[PDB]
């Protein structure tokens, strides 16, 4: 949960401090930049059945050898349980995307994900092909604002680096 | 050796018995055959083990 | 304007490294200064990677607190660095006797060969990977809370024998256990002490129940050589954090 | 260390003159891998000059050094 | 830690009786068949990645409700560390199979783990299922009868230490329940 | 580097103590497995550049996606340097029989391997398709004896568990 | 308790790793060298009570300064525990002989005595020639077999540096 | 540390190289050594509380200065310090012939050994007499030919362990000279 | 400097004893074994410009990063000064073989030169590489087992100076790494 909010109070609560100007002055850019994020949260809340059958379809449009079997994605009911986590990733961007800073995706969807993906045998380029996909499908007028998609796709590439 | 006296420790080749040297031809250079010429050497003096 | 030539004493830093004589007693000065302040460049890189442990995803925890009031995290900078004044005021049989004493114990700690090599050559690595490895896992004697009344009189009685250690042979203080230096500035750590043990019993359920288990490890790879000290390494896990080495005289 | 010492004074000079000449038996720094001079002169028909290379300097080479001292120096 | 020789020691020790040939004997069996104990805990460590894999992924599979928003596997943060939980199960299990006794299971490893997991809220059946999964996957490569994965030994009778490896499995299965 | 010396030395250096007969024994156990790993280690030097070679296109049979243009395995300088590394992990093997212990492995090959894979975007996978492919073409009584197997196909499980 | 299984698993376990190849090496020594140690297992549990009073008459023939009064063994008790001490570390030699390890006799006999015997004012060059008495009375073919005699007389010296 | 089938991989490494069937054989002389090997560092540490009585009394009685009123074995404290680093510097010996290599003599005990002493002030002439006592001491226990104890072998022929002995014992003389 | 005489008799000197006839016959085998010694010397001598070629372009053989730009072998002024300093190793190596003592090596070539190694960049993997390809050509120089140059000698013995000039390529790899 490393918001602005929780950055600038954790940082005081180490030296035992009142909360200064400096600490102040972070949170007026949480008012000047909340109206393009809370922008695209809402833009990917009411349309992501949409973009998650789309990214899914992607990666075994890429990946086809994962269809085989003995691979991952042998069976039915496991290619379902691969869109549940597509679904499971916009959903952790979505309320990044409302806290304005990186702790949904950090402490809840990355980190423990490289020890569970390594001994399940799911590979990790299959996520990133698609995270990758709907990073450049959008297109900034059409979708959502000009400054809603620079906030949009760059909590896209946060994912794509934490998994490559 | 009557007409080339100096023909002696000059190993013969092929067409003679396999020689025997302890040499110890490494790069820490140590004899890796010290079994076998002990081996060879009874055979030497007495012909058998 | 003068005529001012370059001097004798800086012209000398141009010069090429010899292999033998007085030309190898300017080299090997030159380069055991330049190992010198690699080895602690060695030991500022660990010390900043156990402390990304106490700023697990970018907030910092209650671990790496200064102090509460107002004036509680400047006078926690000015007795740290008095206390690395009196650490090299040691004499020698106490410099390579803890130098011997963290190079055991940093290569029980190793985990390759690469490791267990630089702990030899640099002594103040070997010397901040003993600590880095115990802030890390809070298996040290300020992070441990003892869950009993057995417990805490079993770390007390192991914590009275570090204190004589702060001690000298004849019986009298070191210069190695020393709280203040000025006026008032040991209660100034009376309170430092108060506040960062008030913090230790507010971790989390898991945190309490990973530092049991890091306790008991520590206790027994690094102290115990029996099977009876195991017995009290594994049922008591904070007598098994009082265990302190001995290069640093508490 | 007492007597035997220097005088450190970097200008020491004062003079703005037209500059001198050197030898050309110098050490290089361009190339320290060459023999150079003294392979085709009389360096071949002196004895060889004595550089102390040794840390200990024992006592037949201290005495050895020290007649050169007073034959030279 | 103990084994299978300092047992017998510690026990004869509270009589104050000289190790004769009435308990020697038991040790001697102990040694001569001691090849196919050393046969059996490389059978276990050649599979032991898939043999967590096999396991949490098919209690899971028979409880789906511990990956539901509020599970115990839930984030990845808490599926990695039952990974890890059912990773060091399986290592103490491979210490006492080797040293032929379950005093490096029961002193470094079960002493307080049910008073740590009802401070942290692990369900306390879906872990006995991880468990019991993993001794049927144990004895099937003990006696070579994996379905998947056949390994290439002597011939002869192993069915003591299949035993032995389920008797491990329920020393930690009766510490939890 | 662990092995059957190493560690009982550095059990007894950490202890501060002599080495007395529990010290000593292990010694002798690795005297009696010897004739068993070094021949397999002389049988390993003898036909690597046969072994390197079918085990290696036992991955770029199974896996064809690699040569597609954007992945791994794309031109034959990266064909070329992924039978580079099936060579390098048989030699790790070769080193691993002669000292008696997964040393060799355990800091050659397998630490910072996982560090490596991922950030170069390296199938692991695919390695591991290659050593389970040498695992199992090995037929006992023709290559090797009876327990020179049982010490081979077990460096090779070590190098299975901890890639994947 | 020191023995050769109880420290290649205790080294394995402070680094996390499971028993390797390494590991299983050591614990064969135990099955060459068993056969030797456990035979004079016997040969000290059918022999103690004779060479436990051929060990204690060898102290008070190097010493007749025990029985006196103003020294110390002048009566009946203190001559008869004298018997009780050698007769345990006959019984903590038999322990360490099946073992295969030094382990009873550190921290059973070893372990602290060195305070009892000191501040009891007791004399302990009085115990080492008891000791040393039974590694001179032994003669290696007739009582036991060769490689028997060579373990049985390792821990009596083992004995006799760890006292003086 | 290292051992002797450790220091010949890290060759091979260095050229990139299989160890093939040129220098197994060099390692399967090690082997048949062994039971020598073995029989051998038991007779050091059989008489290791000796070997450092005999030795630093030795040297007391060789240089009196020692116990001279400021001397470096003057006092009570002193004597106990130098009888530990006897023991210390045997101690690391005892790993090196069991290894087969040098390595754990020179870098655990060794590397910074001569600093250490420049910084105490301990005398170096004298212990280079005291490691020199010892390595006569070491080479009269390898061959058994011991004035005042001998120790039961099987017949054979080790000068080549008593010469490789030798070799580690003035090499620490070496490193603090 | 000393030599194999003058080693016998500063052990002799810190005893205070006559070196005497006990010892004397391992210095009449080294009068006796004299003539091979310099028979030795020679064959190595001879060689010694195709040695220091063959050596430090077989480092470049095995390692073609030296000769990449920036490298250490990279340019015309750079390349001699490797020449340079692989005849100055080898030079120094067989005045300790003629003497039968390394201690002219020590004190004069191997004194401060892995600090002046470190000072100028020179990749001390590479350095290892250049002295151990030249102890293989001098043990082959030595035992008369070079495959393009074939000598003529008398028949006997000679591998006892090819494992003692091994050794001394042995210390200069051990003070530079
Ligand atoms: C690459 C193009 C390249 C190499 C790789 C490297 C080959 C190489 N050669 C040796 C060994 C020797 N060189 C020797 C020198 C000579 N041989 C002669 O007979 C003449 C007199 C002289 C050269 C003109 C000798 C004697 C040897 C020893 C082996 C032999 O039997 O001849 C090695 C060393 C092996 C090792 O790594 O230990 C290598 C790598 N040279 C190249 O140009
Ligand atoms: C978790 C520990 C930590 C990391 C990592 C970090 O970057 N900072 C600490 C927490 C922290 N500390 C402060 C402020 C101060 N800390 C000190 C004491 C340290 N400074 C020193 O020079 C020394 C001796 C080497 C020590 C221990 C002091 C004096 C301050 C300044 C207090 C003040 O009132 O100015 C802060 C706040 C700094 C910021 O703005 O982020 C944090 C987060
Ligand atoms: C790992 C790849 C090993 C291996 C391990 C074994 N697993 C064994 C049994 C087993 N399998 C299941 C199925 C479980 N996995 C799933 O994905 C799902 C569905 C989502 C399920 C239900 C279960 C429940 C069990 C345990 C049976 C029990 O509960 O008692 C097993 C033993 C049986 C056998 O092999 O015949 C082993 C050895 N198997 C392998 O061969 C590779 C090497
Ligand atoms: C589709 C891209 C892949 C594939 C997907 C699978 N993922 C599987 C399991 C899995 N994933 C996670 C992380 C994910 N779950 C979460 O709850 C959250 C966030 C909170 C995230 C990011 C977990 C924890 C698990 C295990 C539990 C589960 O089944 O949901 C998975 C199951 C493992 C298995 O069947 O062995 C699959 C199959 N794999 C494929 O087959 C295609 C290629
Ligand atoms: C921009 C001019 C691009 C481009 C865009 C097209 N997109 C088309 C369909 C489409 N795109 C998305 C993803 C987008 N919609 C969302 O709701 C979100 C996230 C909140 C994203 C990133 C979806 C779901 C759809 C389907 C229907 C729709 O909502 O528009 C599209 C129609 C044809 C097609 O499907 O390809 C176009 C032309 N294409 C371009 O050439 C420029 C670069
Ligand atoms: C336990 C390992 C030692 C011990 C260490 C002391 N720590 C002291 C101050 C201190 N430590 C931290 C933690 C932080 N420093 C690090 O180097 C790392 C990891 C690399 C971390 C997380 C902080 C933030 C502080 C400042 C004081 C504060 O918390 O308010 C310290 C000096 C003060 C004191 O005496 O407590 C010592 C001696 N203490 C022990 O008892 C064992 C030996
Ligand atoms: C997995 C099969 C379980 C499950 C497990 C969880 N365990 C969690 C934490 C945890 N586990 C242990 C015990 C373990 N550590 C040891 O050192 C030893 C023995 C030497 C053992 C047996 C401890 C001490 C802890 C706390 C430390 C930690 O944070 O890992 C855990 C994390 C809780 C959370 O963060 O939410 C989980 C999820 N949960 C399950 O569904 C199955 C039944
Ligand atoms: C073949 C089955 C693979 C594959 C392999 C590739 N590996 C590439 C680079 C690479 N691999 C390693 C590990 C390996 N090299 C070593 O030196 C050692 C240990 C001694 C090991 C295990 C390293 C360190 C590197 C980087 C350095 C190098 O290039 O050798 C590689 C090139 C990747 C790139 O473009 O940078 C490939 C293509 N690729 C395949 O198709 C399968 C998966
Ligand atoms: C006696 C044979 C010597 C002599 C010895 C003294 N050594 C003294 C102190 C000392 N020695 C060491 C090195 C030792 N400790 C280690 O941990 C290791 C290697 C693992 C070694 C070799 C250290 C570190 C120290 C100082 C710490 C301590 O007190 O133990 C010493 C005490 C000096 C004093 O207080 O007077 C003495 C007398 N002196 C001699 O000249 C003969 C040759
Ligand atoms: C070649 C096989 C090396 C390598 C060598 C370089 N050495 C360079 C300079 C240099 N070398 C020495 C040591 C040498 N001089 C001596 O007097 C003695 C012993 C008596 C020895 C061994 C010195 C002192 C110097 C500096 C002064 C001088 O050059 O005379 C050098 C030049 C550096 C540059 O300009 O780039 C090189 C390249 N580099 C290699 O790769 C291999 C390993
Ligand atoms: C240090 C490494 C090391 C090992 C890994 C083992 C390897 C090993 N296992 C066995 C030998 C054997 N192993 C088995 C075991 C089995 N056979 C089956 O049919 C069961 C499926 C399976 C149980 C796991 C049997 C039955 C024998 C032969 C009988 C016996 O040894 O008692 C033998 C032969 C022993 C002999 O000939 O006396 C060896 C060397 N030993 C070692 O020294
Ligand atoms: C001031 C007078 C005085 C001395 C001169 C010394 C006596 C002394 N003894 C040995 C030499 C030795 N010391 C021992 C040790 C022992 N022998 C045993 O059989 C026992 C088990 C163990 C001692 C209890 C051994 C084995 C030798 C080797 C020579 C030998 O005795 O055969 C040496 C080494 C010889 C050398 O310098 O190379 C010296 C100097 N001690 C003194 O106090
Ligand atoms: C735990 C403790 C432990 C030990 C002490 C050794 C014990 C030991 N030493 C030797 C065995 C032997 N030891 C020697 C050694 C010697 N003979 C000499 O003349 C020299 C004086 C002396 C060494 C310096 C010889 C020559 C053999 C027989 C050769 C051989 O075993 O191959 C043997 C082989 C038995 C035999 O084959 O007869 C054993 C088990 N092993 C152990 O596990
Ligand atoms: C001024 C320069 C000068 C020399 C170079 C040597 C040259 C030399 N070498 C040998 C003589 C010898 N040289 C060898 C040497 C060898 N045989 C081998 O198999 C090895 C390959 C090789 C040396 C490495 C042997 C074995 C002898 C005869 C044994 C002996 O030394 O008497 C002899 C004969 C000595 C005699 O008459 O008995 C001479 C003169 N002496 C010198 O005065």
């Amino acid at each position: 949960m490393k918001s602005v909010i929780t950055t600038v109070v954790s940082a005081a609560d180490a030296a035992g401090r009142f909360p200064s100007n400096s600490d102040l002055e972070s949170i007026q850019g949480n008012i000047q930049r909340s109206a393009a994020r809370l922008e695209a949260a809402e833009k990917l809340a009411g349309n992501h059945e949409a973009v998650v059958k789309e990214a899914g379809d992607a990666c075994f449009a890429k990946y086809a050898y994962l269809k085989n079997p003995g691979e991952a994605g042998e069976n039915q009911e496991k290619i379902n349980k691969c869109y549940r986590d597509v679904d499971h990733y916009m959903r952790l961007v979505n309320y990044c995307l409302v806290v304005g800073g990186t702790g949904p995706l950090d402490e809840w969807g990355i980190a423990g994900a490289r020890e569970v993906y390594r001994t399940l045998n799911l590979p990790t380029s299959a996520y990133v092909a698609s995270i990758a996909y709907t990073r450049d499908r959008l297109c900034v007028p059409r979708d959502m604002s000009a400054q809603a998609g620079v906030e949009f796709s760059a909590y896209l590439d946060y994912l794509i680096n934490a998994l490559s | 050796q009557v007409g080339n006296p100096s023909t002696r420790s000059v190993s013969v080749g092929s067409l003679g018995p396999k020689v025997f040297k302890s040499e110890g031809i490494n790069s820490n250079a140590q004899k890796t055959n010290n079994e076998s010429i002990l081996q060879a050497s009874y055979l030497a003096v007495f012909g058998r083990m | 304007v003068t005529g001012a030539v370059s001097s004798v004493n800086m012209r000398r830093f141009q010069r090429v490294p010899k292999v033998s004589g007085f030309s190898a007693k300017v080299t090997k000065k030159n380069v055991n200064k330049a190992l010198d302040k690699a080895d602690m460049f060695f030991a500022k890189s660990v010390t900043m990677e156990g402390k990304a442990a106490a700023i697990p995803y970018g907030v910092y925890g209650i671990q790496c607190m200064e102090g509460s009031a107002k004036g509680m995290a400047h006078e926690k900078r000015a007795m740290a660095l008095s206390a690395a004044f009196r650490m090299n005021q040691r004499s020698a049989a106490e410099k390579t006797g803890a130098m011997y004493e963290n190079r055991r114990l940093a290569l029980i700690l190793a985990q390759n060969d690469h490791q267990e090599k630089q702990y030899i050559k640099y002594p103040k690595l070997a010397a901040a990977a003993l600590m880095a490895s115990t802030e890390v896992t809070r298996a040290c004697q300020r992070y441990a809370v003892p869950e009993s009344i057995e417990e805490e009189f079993l770390a007390a009685s192991v914590d009275k024998v570090n204190k004589m250690r702060g001690t000298t042979a004849s019986g009298v203080y070191k210069s190695s256990c020393v709280e203040g230096n000025a006026k008032g500035q040991a209660e100034q750590a009376r309170v430092a002490a108060l506040a960062v043990a008030f913090r230790s019993a507010q971790k989390s359920a898991s945190q309490f129940a990973a530092e049991r288990y890091a306790q008991s490890k520590y206790g027994r790879d690094l102290f115990s050589s029996t099977h009876f000290e195991e017995g009290y390494a594994n049922t008591y896990p904070a007598m098994a954090a009082a265990k302190r080495a001995s290069s640093y005289g508490y | 260390l007492s007597s035997g010492s220097s005088a450190a004074v970097p200008f020491s000079t004062a003079v703005r003159f037209e500059s001198p000449s050197g030898g050309l038996d110098r050490y290089s720094r361009v190339d320290p891998a060459a023999p150079g001079p003294n392979v085709i002169t009389r360096f071949l028909f002196k004895d060889r000059p004595v550089r102390r290379s040794d840390p200990s300097l024992s006592e037949v080479d201290r005495e050895a050094t020290m007649r050169t001292v007073y034959r030279n120096v | 830690m103990l084994d299978a020789f300092s047992r017998v020691v510690v026990n004869s020790d509270a009589k104050a009786a000289y190790v004769g040939g009435s308990d020697l004997q038991a040790l001697k069996s102990f040694i001569a068949d001691g090849n196919k104990r050393l046969d059996a805990v490389n059978s276990i460590v050649s599979n032991a990645s898939c043999m967590v894999s096999d396991a949490v992924s098919g209690m899971i599979c028979e409880n789906p409700g511990l990956i539901s928003p509020g599970g115990n596997c839930y984030t990845n943060r808490r599926m990695a560390a039952c990974l890890r939980d059912g990773e060091i199960i399986l290592r103490y299990v491979s210490y006492a199979l080797l040293a032929g006794d379950a005093s490096v299971l029961e002193d470094r490893c079960l002493n307080g783990l049910k008073e740590t997991y009802i401070a942290l809220g692990v369900p306390t059946n879906s872990s006995i299922r991880a468990v019991s999964i993993m001794k049927a996957q144990a004895v099937a490569f003990i006696t070579n009868t994996a379905t998947e994965r056949k390994m290439s030994f002597a011939a002869g009778d192993c069915t003591s230490l299949a035993s032995e490896v389920a008797s491990y499995f329920d020393r930690v299965g009766a510490a939890i329940s």
